[PDB]
This record gives C-alpha cells, structure tokens and sequence, in this order.
C-alpha cells in the first residue's frame, strides 16, 4: 500500500497471501475453507498462507494450505475487469484462532464517506518499487459514483466502486489485488485495478462484494 | 526474487514495441505488454510480466519494471 | 525525491553530493570552487562529490574533492531555520565538463506558479524508508505565501518559500537538503525543511536564494 | 549502511522518552530526539539520529527509523 | 538542398520553418513545446511554422506558434561554429497529429555509411539562387572523420560530422540550417556549415546531436 | 557622445547570447558581439558595437560597453 | 522576397572591399561580408547579408548575392 | 593609450585622426596626400583631421580634409587580422608645416629591444573607460617573436610584431588603431589588435610596416 | 562446499545457519538450546536458523531463534586458530522433530580414512564466487596427521585434523565455518580453516571435537 | 546482498596495500586485509571484509572479492 | 583526545571475548582485539583500538584502554 | 618514551609527527620531501608535522604538510612484522633550517653496545597511560642477537634488532612507532614493536634500517 502504515502483527487475521513461489496476490478469509480474492489473480496450484505478518520470515503460527479448487465468476470480463471476483477452496480446513480468523460478508452496500480499511503486501511507492516485509494497512473513505465515473469515464460498472483520495498520495498498489476492503467490521470491497498508484484524480478501483454474497453462498454450498 | 533482468532504465525514450522486443530478448521469462499510461492497470504481481508504459505518442515514459 | 522520476545520468550536472562516508546532504555548484547548501548540513570534514548519478557505483565520470572551508551565514537560526544557507570552498578547483558544470545565481526572485526542477538523493516514500541508487527529480510550482503561511502558521520567514503541491504526494524528503531548486535556468531555492514528506497541506520549504546573492558574491571574494 | 539497529517498530504505542531511552541503549551510535509531528523536520540524513515522532499525547505514532 | 528530390507534403512532419517575415532557418520538433535548431540561427522574435510543405501558400493545417524562449548552448563558438545547437520553446504546445509530429533523440551515435535523411527549404543550386516552394529531401551517407578531417583540415571538432558525397552535386545549402538529419528513425545531425554548396571534396558539416541529449534533456526540464 | 544606452553592468553574470539580445533590444543602434576574453580584440572605436565578453562557461565577466 | 537590389554581377573582377562599399551604398538593408572561397559558410538565409567571396588575391570571383 | 603620458600640443605632427562624426581610428601621414592606417578601420566617407591635439576643442592650426580614396591591402584577412593595413588618399593636399608633417617609411625592420613611440587618442584604462581630450603617447620596446608567439600561440604571422611589456600596465587600447609605432624616427608598426588593454602576458599587436613599403610605394603611384 | 552434491531438503536436520541479516557461518545443534560452531564466527546478536534448506526462500518448517549467550573457548587463539570452538545458547528451546534434530557427541576420536559427511551453505568454487540457495554436502576421508602436517608445516595442533582430498577439487569453503563434520553418526569435526578452497596439497582443516566433549558438557551445565 | 562494490578485478597486478587503500576508499563498508596465499584463510563469510591476496612479491595475484 | 569511554577497569577478571563484546557495545568507535600478554605488540597509537590483554587461561589481567 | 628525559625544543630536528586528527606515529625526515616510518602506521590521508615539541600548543616554527604518496615495503608481513618500513613523500618540499633538518642514512650497521638515541611522543608509563606534552628522548644500547632471540624466541628476523635494557624501566612505547633510532649521527633503527613497555627481558624491537638503504634510494628516484 502506498502511503499506508504498519498494521502490527496479526491485526488483520483475515488477510491471507496467495503464493506461487512468491507473493503475487492478497486474499480474504470468509470461513475455515474458503478465500475471497480477485478473479484476475487465478493461477495454477495456488498456495494459501494464513496468519502471517512478515512474508520473508517464519513467524511460528502460520498455516500453509494448498488450493484444491479455484472458481472464477462466470461473468468475469477479462478486459473491462467487470465481475473481478474468485473463490478459493482450501484443501484442508484452517485452524481458526486469534491470529487466523474469517470476516463476515456484508448485508448492505456501504455509502460514500464510510471509512474503510485496505490491507496488503503490495508496492509502497507511487513511482519506483519498494516491497515490504511487514503487512501494510490504510484508512480510506468510499467515493461517490459521480467522482468515480469522473475519474474513469465509462469504465466503471455496477459491480465496481472507487476508494481512496482524489488528492492522491494514499492508494493500494501492485501486489495488493485480492486484498480486503473492510467497512464497519464487514468486507465491502476487493482490491482490483486503477491507473498507476496514488495518482491524482485516479483513486483505487475495487470489486463490490455486496453484489456477490448470493453467488458466494451458492458456490460454497455447490462445491 | 524474480529471475533475470529486473529493470530497464535505459529503454526510457524508445518506442514501446522496440522496447518490448529488447525486453523479451534480454529476459526470456517475461512477457512484455505495451500499454498507455491513462489506461487501467491490475494490481497483481507477476515475475513473468513487464509493462511497457507509453503515452499518446507511443514513447516509453516510464521505466519498464518487472511487476 | 518522493514521487519523482529518474532524471537519467547527469541530467543535472550541477547537482553535488556531500559525503562523510555516506551521502548525508546535497548541494549545488556555483563556480569551479564553490558549493551552496543548507546551513543545517554543517559537518566537520566534508567530501564534496561531483558528477555522480549512481552513488553506489563508480561509473568513471566522478570527482571526489575535499572541502577546505565551510561558511555558515552569520544570521543562521538553528531553531526557526531562518537563513538556512551555507557556502563551501573546494580544496582545489573541479574540472568543468559536460558531466560537471555550475549554475547561475538568479537576477530576480521567481514568481508563484513558476515550474521548478528539484533534484536529490533523498528518501522516496511518503511513509517508511527507501533510498535510490540513482539521482531523482521532480517538477513543482512555487506557491503563494498566503498558502505558504497557511500551511506553516508563523514559521515562514521572508527568506523561505514553499514548493510542491498542497495535494501532497510529491515532495523533497530526507537526504535532499541543500539540493538545487532551479527555475528558468537559475538556482532559486535550497531544499530546507518541512513536516514529513509529501504530506497534505504541508509541501516543501526552501531557502530563498535571491536574498543572498550579495553575501554569496561577497563570501567568495572575502574568503 | 549505518551501524547497529535501524528501526524500532515494537516501540509504537509507547511514550516518546521511554522509547528514546530504550532506542539509545540499543544503538550506541544514535541521538534519539522526541518531536511532534505537527512540527517541522529538516531534510538531511543522519546515521546518528533517531526521530521519536509523537502527537499531542506524547505517544509514538510512527516507527522510529534511523534517518 | 541542392540536387535532392521532392519529399511530398508532410512526409517530414517534424520539419519546422523558422519565420521572421521570411524563412531563414529550419528546425526539428522534439516534443510538443520544443524545437532543436542551429545556434547561429539565433534571432529575436521568432515564429515557428509547423506542418507545412508550401511555405508561400497557405494550405491549411499549418501551425504558426511564436517563440517564447530561446537558449543557445553556453559553449557555442561563433568563429569555429563549435557547439552549434539551440533550443526553442514554443509559446504554447503544438497539436500533435498526422502532419505534425516530433522526433526521438538518439541513444547512440551512428556509423560511417549510415544513410540519413536531410530535409529543408534551402537553395537548390550549386552556383546561383533558386529557392523552392516545396520542402526538399535528400539521402546522404555519413562520412568517416578521416575524410571529414581531410576535407576540412583543422576545422572539425568532435562535435561535428560530415555527410554527403566527396563527389559533390548533392548537398544541403543556404536556408537549411537548423534542419533535421535523421538516421534509423532518430535525429542524429543538424545542418550547420560547409564550404560552398555541393562542392567537390567539401560536403556538408553537421552538428553531432548525440553529444547534447544530456543538455537538451536538462534544458527542457530547467526551463 | 554615442547614441542610446552605453553601460550594461546589469548583464554581468548572464549568459552572453541573452545579454546580447537584451542589449540590442535596449539600444537599437548597436551590434552586440559575443566574444571570449582569451581571444584577440581589434582596437578601433565604434558607437555601433557592444562587446559581450564571456569565458569558457559562456558567462559575461566584463561589463558590456559601447566601444 | 528581400528588399533592394539582389545580385551584383558587375562587381565580378573587383577587389572585395570596394565592392562591399558599393553593395552597401546601393542596398541600405545589407551588411556586405568579404570572405574567401577557401573558408567555411553557415547555411542560414539572411536578407541583411551579402557575401563577397574572394580568392587568393582578394578579387571577387563570384556574383555577390543577397543570401 | 593606457598608462601613457601627455605628449603636448602637436609633438607628434604625423599623427592623424580619422573622423566620421566622432573619432574612431588613428593614422600616420606619409606625404601630402596619403595616410597609412589599419585595414579594419575601413569606413565609407572618412574625414581625416591633421594638426590635432585636443580633438574636442577647435584650436586653429588644424586641417579637416575629406578622404577621396580608401584602399585596403588585397590580402587582408578579417579573421586572422593578417595584413591589417590600409592607405587613404585625401581629397586635396595638406599644408605641411610646424604642426602638420609626414613621417618617413622604414628601410629595414627594427630588432627586439628597440624603444618605439606609440601615440593615439584611445582608452586610458585597463578596466572601465576614460577617453582623453589630449593626445597620449608611450615608449615601448620591441618584444621578440618568441615572446610574441608565447603570448599568442599560433596567431602571430610574418606580418605581425608585439610591443609593450609582458608585465602589462602600459599598452595601446581601443581608439588607437591605425596609430603610428615609430622607431629611430621611422614608422615601424601600425596599432592593430590585442587581448584587452594593458593585460598580463598579452601586449599590443602591431602591423609590420617594413613588409609593405613596396605596396605603399606602388599604391600611391598607381592611384 | 566446493565440488559437492545437493543434499536434498532436510537431509541434514542438525545443520543450523548463523544469521545476522545475511548467512555468515554454520553450526551443529547438540540439544534443544545449544549449538556448536567455530569461535571465529563470533558476533553480537546472532540469530540461529534451524530447519533450513533454502536460506533465501521461506519454506515453512523452520525456526528462527535468537542467541542469548555466546561462549568462546578460553584457550582460543585467533592467531593460530587453535581451540576454534564456540557454544551458542538459544534464547528459547527448539521444537525437535523430523526436520529439526541434534547430533550426538563423540566418545572417541575417529581414525584416518573414515568417510565423514561435511555440510554447509558456503562458496561453491575454487576460483570465483557462486553461492547456492540449497544446502550442500560432501563425503570426505580423514587424513593422517603426517599428511596434515606435511600439507601445513608447523601449523597443525593436536586439536586440529585435516579432511578432504590431497588431490583437491573438493573441499569446504567460505560460508561453511562452524559447519559439521560427522562420522559414524557423531560430530567429529568443525569447519575451521584452510589455504583457499579445493586447492592442491592443501585440504580442509577442522576442529577436533573429541577434545572438547568435556568442555561442552561443563559449559552447558554451568550456563 | 552485500552493500557497496563487491569485486575489484582492476587491482590485479597492483601492490597489495595501495590496492587495499583503493578498496577502502571506494567501499566504506569493508576493512581490506593484505594476506599471503601461502597462509591459512578462515572459512567464514563477511560483507565487511575484502581479502587482498598477494604472493612473495607483494603483488595482488587474486581478484579482491568481498567475502 | 579520543572519543567515548577510555578505560574499562571493571572488566579485569572476566573472559577476553565477552569483555571485547562489552567494550564494542559501549564504544562504537573502537575495535576490541583480544591479545595474549606474552605476545608481540606494535607501538602505534589508535583511538579505534582497545587491546584486551589476556594470559594463559584467557582471563583479562590488564585494564582495557584505548591505545 | 617510558623512563626517558625531556629533550628540549627541537634538539631532535628530524623527528616528525604523523597526524590524522591526533598523533598516531613518529617518523624521520631523510630529505626535503621524504619521511621514513614504520609500515604498520599506514593510514590514508596522513599529515606530516615538522619542527615540533609541544604537539598540543602551536608555538610557531612548525610545518604541516600533507602526505602525497605513501609506499609500504613490498615484502612487509603484517603477522611477523618483518620488513616494517614505509616511505612518505610530502606534497611539497619542507623548509630546511635550524629546527627542521633531515638525517643521514647509514653506510654500515652498528654493533652491540652502540649507544643510540630513541625519540618520540609515545606513552611514558610501564603500566597505565600518560601521554607527554613534549618530545621525549632516551639513550639505549644495542643488544646482541643472542639476547634478542633469547628474549623473543623465534620472532626476530634479520631485519630486526633489540635496543634497551634487559632490566626494563626504559623503553619506547605506544605512540613512538616510526620514530628514529639514531647512532653515531646516522639513523640505524625504526621504532617498531615489543612486548609491553619497559618490561623485564622483553625490550624494544626495531627495524634494521641498514638493510633498506637500497630500497630507500630506489623508491625516492622511482617515485
Ligand atoms: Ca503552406
Ligand atoms: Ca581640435
Ligand atoms: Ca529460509
Ligand atoms: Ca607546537
């Protein structure tokens, strides 16, 4: 996260890391068997790392659990990035405790102005690269569809919303995709795309989770 | 770390596709993608991808990094 | 520089690096024997380094000359940072070439809105720390002293001017001090102080060089 | 690089001068300075300096790093 | 150009005409705001004419933008014509399109034998005068500094290179100065001087652009 | 005397070729000439001439006078 | 076009400076310059300039033209 | 003359003043109708003033004779200043007397160390300007061509000799050109050029008259 | 190890890695809280890493335990490297299992010719440098003290023994120090020193553990 | 990795101590040590050490590397 | 004078390398060197050196001073 | 020197002080621009101080000259301390006079029993520290190789000799290295090493200069 802060060890127990030899995406835990991430993060043989603060150091209470199933939303558009949401079933259940916990799906779409928590292990620089060891967090309000469509003219769908600041400076970046966007103790968004990082008038674009609670509930029961 | 060459600062000022060719030529593990700077970028991290960011004129205005 | 761009090798031939084992401050060459910097970078036994892009690699076009004399402005205030300017005499003259040249001292002060080039080897992140191997640059307009006093209430002198953006995101940082602030081909400012880096409503604060041309001209003749 | 320990993230949430003390007894090279974030900061780089940035309550609200 | 061909309208979209009542020098567009020309073409109150083929007939799709700033290379020598390079800033940005485009600066110097495109509205006669209405083009190889120093004994700096034919017949002429010399898609030379036009053993002398990318790159940022 | 302005102490420190343009801009009767000081100067007197003397760096280091 | 007389074919065979004098006397818009065939010429265009090209002896061996 | 003494009223009766609304060059009288000067003092319509002391005050014993003819040496090179010599034919002859007299041509070149007299109405300061009302003179030894070629590397031809002092302080200056340099009662040199006035290691440069007696002798016979 | 094979993940479960930002020395676990290494691997603030194969990639089954106490043999001589043995107490006990285990102390000195296993993450080249990601191993016979003192005249103590090959080509190298030399399932030697790596007639020199079992047994009981 | 310069192939053929001086002058993080290759070398790895290996002549006969 | 702590009389009686450690921790300007007392000693003066003189058993039998 | 006497101001005119912030070693002047010292005193950027007594008080009559070149003997061994000799060229020649003079190199070696002058600014106590205000002197006899190797068994080369008393009490100490040891007018030895200061049976070991006249005479010409 560009312009964020140090969260502290396991202050975000539902933040999980997607691993393919390296960290390539973030993820949210919804139960002891399923992870909510972005559709464009789909790979072959994903490894899920749960309960971790430092990705370059073994903490002691981590859980490395393989992916046995990955399901992309059928209406996911590869170009418009519409319906950018994917569920990942864990091969074995995860031991839920303090360090490792899930997060509740929303029952209502949050309104513009609601302060959200954005978390991840992405790039921490608007220009150049700086990949952290420790998990980075950020506080960021929800922006209006007016502003969100002003930013990206004709690129915002019904399943998307912008968060961050029109001023810039603070934003999610490369390596944060699939990461959680939490509002009022419930998961509202997913780190999707944008134009660069922390750029003026181009805030972060996030997948609207409240439009997929039904599909999430249906997918878990079916698989 | 990612395998091979990571950055191409010397390719700033070249035309996008020439840069793409050179990039794939020097690091046979990446897929160079030429894009405009006002277009959208996904926020995933890949060791096999090198964005070649250009502007309206198709010239590289940003250092092609492996992300 | 936070939120800047890679200038390229020797795009800024007048940029100099103050050394004492490590690069601690920046400076600007005014003639083949003298370097202007900030007074708070005053050390004992400085080694000035000219013609350097990568400060971690010996590229070949580099001059490492010891400082023989260092002079702080008599009215320098360590507390209010008023008159934060210092002249430095090179033990011997430097070979002026394409890689190493001096810069012209201004005729008059620049106006608010003038696009200026700020360069340095300082920190490159809003929060946290990451230091570049290569010299960094950034364009920034001079701001009104109404905005400069609004940003820093009762801390701005008639020898200080603010530059950058009150949006934040782009600003000079730690390790850029004494660095050149060039406008319309002439050295208008000296990287001095601020409150953090690239913070909202608090841009960069720089020493006004158009007030010291007389002392600068006098010091080289007297010393 | 600079000698000794460079960052003290575990001291976030502690009181400024306590942090200063511990920091100084851990790194014998640095002079710890407790300062308010509302205040102004010089833009030099020192290996013998650790800013203990505090707010209006005197608590460390940012990681003390050697800069 | 003496003994060249008719280019065709806007086949050289980066060729610009320096105007002050009449056409006196040529130029090359490098970005939407800057034109590279020759230093000896320096005048006050210059009007740049972009996207033109017939300079005496208003075709439409022509841009007449006044010069706001003009900077001669500091080390320019009026007697040896060394460092014969000047940068011109436009009062406003030019509309880039099909007929008005810029040209890339070289990343290296070329070899002897490299075929280059020389373009201009200069004289088209070996002896006498007959100035064209339409822009004229020519293709000429780069000559070795052996031939260049043999042709011009003690008048060729390391900032100069010869192009054309040791035979004669084809060459640039009066009114072509500041004009582009393009090789492999990049601007490597500037029409400077020579002894007569299309003369035996005395081809064209051109400013070596590859030695000024740094200054050209610095000038645009500082100004 | 000679017509127009005769002294330009203002342009000491400026680059020669801008100072020249300024000089001709102010005095319509003179032909400003930029010349290095290590070079050789003729010893005639002209009201139509203002020598703009510079050094290796191209900066004016003599007061441009009408001589 | 340029103002005044453009070509001086009658001055071919004369000494350079007398020819220069006549050229300036007939066209008040030009500055006649006596140069050698041997020498080098800038390739700009000026209505305020008439090159008087001479050879080994200082005689005009080319029709003075306003270029 | 810089660092000279007051000659006194017409102690140099062969010194003539070239006029055209103001004094611009000097010269020497060789006979009733002819005057030797420097070639670079050429103007259209010169008015020769003989028998002068105070050029700003009409004293009575003066003669204002217009030039009817002006002849520059055919080999005069404007760039290298070689053969900087010119003859002037007065419209009518002058009354030779106590205050108007001519000087004799040389028959052999003088050697180094010979004390010569140099007169004129030129500038009288090394830096700054202070033009005299009364004619100024100076005694100066002839410097060896070794010292002369040392002072001016590859700029001294077979037709040039240096005079003055390697120390400096005393030298001819701007407004002395065409002026006489007489030795043992005969005109040896013509005030030509130099590098500033009275500067160190750069003395006065003077046209070697002894190489042109044939040309002067022939020019008055043919014209 | 120079000229060794890839051990495979955790085939040497008693191999520990001394860390301090980078891998600098090796070691051998003797019980839950104690590690044997070489005395010249002494540092302030050692972090022991157990259960390691790839020291650059976090695998999952590894324990990073800080050092709390470091004890050098009282008779250790930095000059002659005699008594080059050190005991490091871990801040907390390690979880002994399949991948993390200790090795048994020797009860008698092994003979010359006994095939021993040498392990480490050291340099893998005689001339030049190429550091491996994966732990390296090698089988080497114990050499006679005759050959050992012949290879190193008057430098071998009764606390030292040579292993490797008189031929060369295969030997321990830089980064293997403190490393284990186990024979018949018991720690017999410690990677100490030599003359380069895998050089002819100058094999590896290792610390004789069978002389210090009493020391290690006392030290662990007293500290 | 290790900070600063890592390899000095340029200093082969030089006298050991001058080369050592050059090494410490270029890389402030290392302590250069001149040693004869007939002697024994410890097998630890240090980012703060450059062995300047010489022979009986005193000439550097091995590339000074950071180990 | 030399910077920092100069003498360590309270370490007389401990072991060489523990003493070395403590010395380096208290004075970041010195490099502690454990030396035997019957060994050879150069007679230079270094503010960056603290000899920790030991005997047959490896116990400090001499006050560690900055010399 | 431990147990010596106060020499008196400039009674040892060839004694020079090596300074790099503080006095760290002694030395001897051999000519206008060269100083002989010990090899283990090698620093980078040495400043030589000639004509001194009170090194803490500027008395005038002193010369502080930067070291330009410094050459260690090629066969210098840092472990056996053999060939402990270094030459130092001064950037500029020193003014020779009453208080600043050079000293003769030996034509032969002195014998055992030859009384010699040892001089320096080193420590003056056998146990503890007490550094002098004033240059200290001492007269000590040269000892036979028998007593020298009986003192230091297998540590004495052919380039080393012992000087002092087997009783102890009087000896050169810490800070005297590089210092002159003169006999019958000529420099026979250089203060090098020993075992403690003024210790019984372990006197001063000094570099035998008579074996280096050739190298000293070769280096000053070759450099
Ligand atoms: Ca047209
Ligand atoms: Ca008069
Ligand atoms: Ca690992
Ligand atoms: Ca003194």
């Amino acid at each position: 996260i560009v312009g964020g802060y140090t969260c502290g060890a396991n202050t975000v127990p539902y933040q999980v890391s997607l691993n393919s030899g390296y960290h390539f995406c973030g993820g949210s835990l919804i139960n002891s068997q399923w992870v909510v991430s972005a559709a464009h993060c789909y790979k072959s043989g994903i490894q899920v790392r749960l309960g971790e603060d430092n990705i370059n150091v073994v903490e002691g209470n981590e859980q490395f659990i393989s992916a046995s199933k990955s399901i992309v939303h059928p209406s996911y558009n590869s170009n418009t990035l519409n319906n950018d949401i994917m569920l990942i079933k864990l091969k074995s259940a995860a031991s839920l405790n303090s360090r490792v916990a899930s997060i509740s799906l929303p029952t209502s779409c949050a309104s513009a102005g609601t302060q959200c928590l954005i978390s991840g292990w992405g790039n921490t620089k608007s220009s150049g690269t700086s990949y952290p060891d420790v998990l980075k967090c950020l506080k960021a309000p929800i922006l209006s569809d007016s502003s969100c469509k002003s930013a990206y003219p004709g690129q915002i769908t019904s399943n998307m919303f912008c968060a961050g600041y029109l001023e810039g400076g603070k934003d999610s970046c490369q390596g944060d995709s699939g990461g959680p966007v939490v509002c009022s103790g419930k998961l509202q968004g997913i780190v999707s795309w944008g134009s660069g990082c922390a750029q003026k008038n181009k805030p972060g674009v996030y997948t609207k989770v409240c439009n997929y609670v039904s599909w999430i509930k249906q997918t878990i029961a079916s698989n | 770390e990612c395998p091979g060459k990571q950055e191409w600062p010397e390719l700033v000022g070249e035309y996008g596709y020439k840069a793409a060719a050179i990039i794939e030529r020097e690091n046979p593990n990446v897929r160079s993608i030429v894009k405009h700077e006002r277009s959208g970028f996904t926020k995933d991290f890949r060791c096999d991808r090198v964005w070649v960011v250009v502007d309206s004129t198709g010239v590289v205005v940003r250092t092609p990094r492996v992300t």
